[PDB]
């Protein structure tokens, strides 16, 4: 694989994969969204659809499961949600081919995250947002993708922020297909796993301390295999914190937090991070044009492995 | 030769009337081709058949082969085919 | 097996959720590969337990299990249909078939396959207002 | 007149084609089916399978319609009728590609000509032999092609033959789906035309006349089309009789028999007589060594052709 150049007139905000790898869809703040895709002939990125989604910055994205069809999901300072169906009839690089599905405009304030949950919950979808709530929207018929019912609407703070420009929200689902619900929030200072009980709702379970700034990002880690689970969070003041998840089976199970590892190693601001697919080796990208990769040692302590230099 | 007067037949035979020997000429002309091992050409016969039965309104008045999947379907245990 | 489907390996995640000890690791729904069908004569659902019944009964009073491999969804118990027939080769048909979708025939895979590239022809062979390209 | 050997230890009784007419099966006195195939790269007869199929001699094979499967039914003297399924996961000359079906052990005497139903009318059957009962046996189970059921059972004879006296006994379906359902039955010197009434029971609905000694071979001719059946006949006397059979109490459709032509020309016994795909070539074999074709040439009355002699 080689770098591409986009054709986005502003930063690039979330980028984010499909299922199998072969397709990119990158949002950005000039309301763009651009989908790649990888031709196996000469291994370089091509363009395939570029469209208008919404009024302002988008400012998260993300694909749906590869059962459900070809759905992205994108959130931006519109206070909206929208969702896209690709068409494959339209000719690439037209405008026409991504069709817009539904408008979820309930949040009274400008849309941070969106996460779809994995595809053994169903076609479920979350939000949240400068409100202050976390919002869970469900097909409870996937038949119809237009036919999208509120849920879940849980505060995940005691009070709504008074300084609304600065906040910077982020959600993480669980991968964990046998294990219940777990759901991240990161609202402003804090970290909070949310489980669904015999209540149907969502409780509080467990809550990350430490956090003294705001938190730029979140990453549940896939544990295949393992006896804990992993989450890595990004924060304002520049520190990589991992979090060593571990369950024994009102909840069915609770949950004990013991901070694994911290890292301030980025000389700034941190702006992702993000697990590979082991849950072994972690992405931190920052301000600086920096990107720095993890992985555990033999102790139970995290190093850098290496620092990518966009030079 | 009943190859030549089912190719000659199948013009206007169903789409401007209807007569029992149009219909033993192309059977008959159906099964030599089967007989034959000519498959193809008895498919092309067929779609030749469909494409000249359309009238002036538009109706098809050929008598094309049934359907032969009617799918069950798993939510609503009901013919996605009526 | 979701890193397996990841990549372009299918058959090998098939290979390992046909023979796995967890019976329920993809899916709560049990059967979802299951295609019923109703009759294209009689309009009932080709269930076929008669047919079962008795196969099983054979084969439970004798000793091979090559008698149950008669049972089979090409024939109808409740209007005695005898065999679906290829709409190429109008042959029987029995172990694998391929649909045409907008009209609902059946097929070997060497007919149709022959009817679509060989002939690079577009239409059903049994004649239908429309085109099932490719 | 390229030969090949079969292969038998003994008399080859019935030659049949499928069909497609790319395989042959032959049936003789050392009690064995051979099944040839007409392979296109070489050209030539190779033998596919061959296995022992009865305790006696057998005298009558014959193919089923391709559409519900490779049947093969078989008639000997044995008083049996066996069936034959071929299963391709078998290695050929092997003498297990084809598989029995089913034992008809219903006819009290040895069996003479058995010939499939057209395919319009079912999965059916017909048997015939030396005690003057026609039996019809039907697949109507779809599940399992082992169960044959009995559904009619005639007397084309009031007597059956005696033990010192030959006999023979010829069947023809009529391969017209537009035609109620009819079936030329032979009788010693009999020839009966039956047909399908709507009590669901057949019945005599027309005799072909003439027929001084016995009928070795009758051979209806395929439906192309035309308004007029024809039916062929070879006698014990010397006579190729050729019925015009024109279509229009419990029968659905009487019909009329008209001797279009008789000829004489094999001064024998016409052994056997067959028609072509179009029923315009009449292949009659007597005993002066001759194979003669016949055609109808500038009117309806069939004319000789090419001599074929052996
Ligand atoms: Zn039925
Ligand atoms: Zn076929
Ligand atoms: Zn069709």
């Amino acid at each position: 694989m080689q770098p591409f150049d986009s054709g986005h007139d502003d930063l690039v905000h979330d980028v984010v994969y499909d299922f199998y790898g072969r397709h990119v869809a990158t949002c950005s703040s000039d309301q763009h969204i651009k989908v790649f895709k990888l031709d196996k002939d000469t291994s370089n990125w091509e363009l395939s659809d570029s469209w208008r989604a919404h009024d302002s910055s988008i400012v998260a994205i993300d694909w749906a499961s590869p059962e459900y069809g070809r759905i992205i999901a994108s959130a931006s300072y519109d206070k909206t949600v929208k969702l896209w169906e690709e068409d494959p009839d339209q000719e690439e690089c037209s405008g026409r081919r991504w069709n817009k599905l539904c408008t979820l405009n309930d949040s009274k304030g400008s849309l941070y995250s969106v996460k779809f949950a994995p595809a053994h919950l169903g076609l479920k979808l979350a939000c949240l947002g400068n409100d202050g709530i976390l919002r869970l929207y469900d097909a409870l018929e996937p038949s119809d993708l237009r036919s999208w019912t509120l849920t879940s609407e849980m505060k995940v703070l005691s009070i709504p922020p008074a300084n609304h420009l600065q906040s910077d929200f982020c959600l993480s689902w669980c991968p964990s297909r046998f294990s219940p619900e777990k759901l991240a929030v990161s609202a402003l200072e804090q970290a909070i796993i949310y489980q669904r009980g015999k209540d149907g709702k969502l409780h509080v379970a467990a809550k990350l301390p430490g956090h003294k700034s705001l938190i730029r990002s979140i990453s549940w880690a896939p544990s295949i295999g393992r006896w804990y689970q992993l989450i890595a969070t990004g924060c304002k003041d520049g520190r990589i914190r991992i979090f060593k998840i571990t369950e024994k089976l009102e909840l069915q199970s609770n949950l004990q937090v013991e901070l694994l590892s911290e890292h301030d190693d980025h000389n700034g601001e941190v702006w992702s991070v993000s697990w590979n697919l082991t849950g072994t080796i972690l992405s931190s990208a920052g301000d600086d044009g920096k990107v720095r990769l993890w992985k555990a040692t033999y102790s139970n302590e995290f190093k850098c492995m290496s620092v990518i230099t966009a030079q | 030769d009943v190859q030549s007067a089912a190719l000659i037949s199948i013009f206007g035979s169903p789409r401007y009337f209807r007569d029992q020997r149009v219909d033993e000429w192309i059977q008959t002309y159906r099964d030599m081709l089967k007989s034959w091992e000519l498959f193809s050409m008895r498919a092309r016969f067929d779609v030749l058949r469909s494409k000249l039965s359309r009238t002036k309104t538009g109706v098809l008045t050929a008598d094309i082969k049934p359907r032969q999947i009617y799918i069950q379907c798993q939510n609503c245990k009901q013919n996605i085919n009526t | 097996l979701l890193l397996l489907h990841r990549y372009e390996l299918f058959g090998i995640a098939a290979d390992v959720l046909k023979y796995c000890p967890f019976e329920d690791i993809m899916g709560s729904e049990g059967d979802q590969s299951s295609i019923r069908l109703f009759c294209e004569r009689c309009g009932e659902l080709i269930t076929n337990e008669s047919s079962k019944e008795k196969l099983r009964a054979e084969a439970q009073q004798t000793g091979n299990k090559k008698i149950m491999d008669k049972f089979g969804y090409w024939y109808c118990d409740s209007c005695k249909k005898k065999n679906t027939s290829c709409v190429l080769c109008e042959r029987p048909l029995k172990k694998l078939t391929m649909v045409i979708l907008p009209c609902g025939h059946e097929g070997h895979f060497q007919c149709i396959q022959e009817w679509f590239l060989d002939e690079n022809e577009q239409e059903c062979p049994g004649g239908c207002p429309g085109v099932a390209f490719i």
